[PDB]
């Protein structure tokens, strides 16, 4: 009971499918295994305790099985609601360790992005920074590669992305690539392209401007 | 039914201290162990500590001897002093209650409090534009180099929700944070209809409206 494991770190599947959280445990402990689902932006909800006894409001869909140090939940339908993140706990026992939890995501078919590239605004420029930024817009799967070149030359150490949680109506993701460089660096070149490698492109797509 | 109200956070100094208060309602304290459980910045599940009815007190290796877990009964509340704190202690802090009859069930959860430990004084973001360019158009809002977290960003305020992006801030090796919202919205509407992003970040009182104009 020292120490939660969970696997996978994520999975996907479509709409009525059947999935499967592995925890793992360290050490025996009576089999006294609690699961939480975190739904996006909210608070964790208890769904299973001892393993395998569902809590109020969650549907028969849910199960959980095992013993010993291993431990799984099954989702019997995979519907949109169930969404989540989901945790094993340890109860009963010391210490009272989570396993890193296992995040569920909606499988649909293949969506290319909409890319978009902005140049940074007159206003920031003027206090002395200037901010790239490449937008993805409504794809699928989540995996991406988002690549700058500044003048033909690939860029490293001066980006930072981040993605939205799954659109809960077309269950696509959006990413934003945001490349920042002082007022000077910015002014020194010309040519600014953010190139977009999916799963839904055959070929990469390079969004560019001309500084001016 | 069952209520768990947590206050009492905020930004801190590494060092410093902070109380966080529980109000309980819909249940009498007496009855149920109750617990503080911790999200921190991995998105990762920590019990911190637990204090029983008699006042007995327990705490996790990470906060112990730091932290100083006790309640009052009679006035359904509980509260988490936090002291010597640590860049590591920031986090979204729940008030839990364990279920009577077992230890460490967490069935019911409060709705989480954030606290962020840093040395980073609070500051106001600067707003930029970020301006569109055939059927669909893009446009947004950079929201940057603002600490602590959480921003609002709503478009037309909140008139228009359709094809609204904002994503999770990112912690900038500045250690301030930055986000962007974008929308999509139909190019033909672009130099007729009026887009504006409204920002909000309440711990600086900075408060900005930016029309985002074409080109």
């Amino acid at each position: 009971d020292i120490q939660m494991t969970q696997s996978p770190s994520s999975l996907s599947a479509s709409v009525g499918d059947r999935i499967t959280i592995t925890c793992r445990a360290s050490q025996a402990f009576d089999n006294y295994v609690a699961w939480y689902q975190q739904r996006p932006g909210k608070v964790p909800k208890l769904l299973i305790s001892a393993a395998s006894a569902l809590h109020a409001g969650v549907p028969s869909r849910f199960s959980g099985s095992g013993s010993g140090t291993h431990f799984t939940l099954t989702i019997s339908s995979l519907q949109p609601e169930d969404v989540a993140t989901y945790y094993c706990q340890n109860y009963n026992s010391a210490p009272l360790t989570f396993g890193g939890g296992t995040k569920v995501e909606i499988k649909r078919t293949v969506a290319a992005p909409s890319v978009f590239i902005f140049p940074p605004s007159d206003e920031q420029l003027k206090s002395g920074t200037a901010s790239v930024v490449c937008l993805l817009n409504n794809f699928y799967p989540r995996e991406a590669k988002v690549q700058w070149k500044v003048d033909n030359a690939l860029q490293s150490g001066n980006s930072q992305e981040s993605v939205t949680e799954q659109d809960s109506k077309d269950s696509t993701y959006s990413l934003s690539s945001t490349l920042t460089l002082s007022k000077a660096d910015y002014e020194k070149h010309k040519v600014y392209a953010c190139e977009v490698t999916h799963q839904g492109l055959s070929s990469p797509v390079t969004k560019s401007f001309n500084r001016g | 039914e069952v209520q768990l109200v947590e206050s009492g956070g905020g930004l801190i100094q590494p060092g410093g201290s902070l109380r966080l208060s529980c109000a309980a309602s819909g249940f009498a304290l007496r009855m149920y162990d109750m617990h503080w459980v911790r999200q921190t910045i991995d998105k990762r599940l920590e019990w911190v500590s637990a204090v029983g009815p008699s006042g007995d007190t327990y705490y996790a290796d990470s906060v112990k001897g730091r932290f100083a877990v006790s309640r009052e009964n009679a006035k359904n509340s509980l509260s988490l002093q936090m002291n010597s704190l640590t860049a590591g202690d920031t986090a979204i802090y729940y008030c839990v209650r364990s279920d009577r009859g077992v230890a460490g069930l967490f069935d019911s959860w409060g709705q989480g409090i954030l606290v962020t430990v840093s040395s980073a004084s609070t500051k106001g973001p600067s707003v930029f534009p970020l301006a569109p360019s055939g059927g669909t158009a893009a446009l947004g809002c950079l929201v940057k180099d603002y600490f602590p977290e959480p921003v609002t960003v709503s478009w037309n305020s909140g008139a228009l929700t359709s094809g609204v992006h904002t994503f999770p801030a990112v912690l900038q090796s500045s250690g301030l944070y930055s986000l962007s919202s974008v929308v999509t919205v139909p190019s033909s509407s672009l130099g007729t209809q009026t887009y504006i992003c409204n920002v909000n970040h309440k711990p600086s009182n900075t408060k900005v409206d930016k029309k985002v104009e074409p080109k």
